[PDB]
């Protein structure tokens, strides 16, 4: 993630093992209950698109749900391609798949922010959302 | 699309 360090300076600093395994349990535990995603948040804080892709990757066993996720996420990214006419980044980007993590911390911390963790974060969550409706 | 069927979450396309 990128956080504020102690000088007041936003640096990033790689996704500890320890939030990692974290949301291996929160997703073992609760599978998709409405609380899933309050600790995705939560554990989320300042993601990259790199470190959220960390995370989802850790999900096993869910294989339908996890289909579903991907759905999103491409529709998702052609609507925002559709809406950002062609550096700049393309919905693929912002997912992770052809952006490095250089280049997203530069959005990150673009003067404006393009704040591709923010967006992609988003993406993830309307998907989970989805997810959590299909098990209510 | 970004993310075929089992390619995984962040995976460059193989294309």
């Amino acid at each position: 993630p990128i956080v504020q360090n102690l000088q007041g300076q936003m640096v990033h600093q790689a996704i500890s093992p320890r939030t990692l395994n974290a949301w291996v349990k929160v997703v073992e535990e609760k599978a998709f209950s409405p609380e899933v995603i309050p600790m995705f948040s939560a554990l989320s804080e300042g993601a990259t698109p790199q470190d959220l892709n960390t995370m989802l990757n850790t999900v096993g066993g869910h294989q339908a749900a996890m289909q579903m996720l991907k759905e999103t996420i491409n529709e998702e990214a052609a609507e925002w391609d559709r809406l950002h006419p062609v550096r700049e980044p393309r919905g693929s980007d912002i997912a992770g798949t052809t952006s490095t993590l250089q280049e997203q911390i530069g959005w990150m911390t673009h003067n404006p922010p393009i704040p591709v963790g923010e967006i992609y974060k988003r993406w993830i969550i309307l998907g989970l959302n989805k997810i959590v409706r299909m098990y209510s | 699309p970004v993310l075929f069927p089992g390619q995984p979450f962040g995976q460059p396309p193989l294309g």
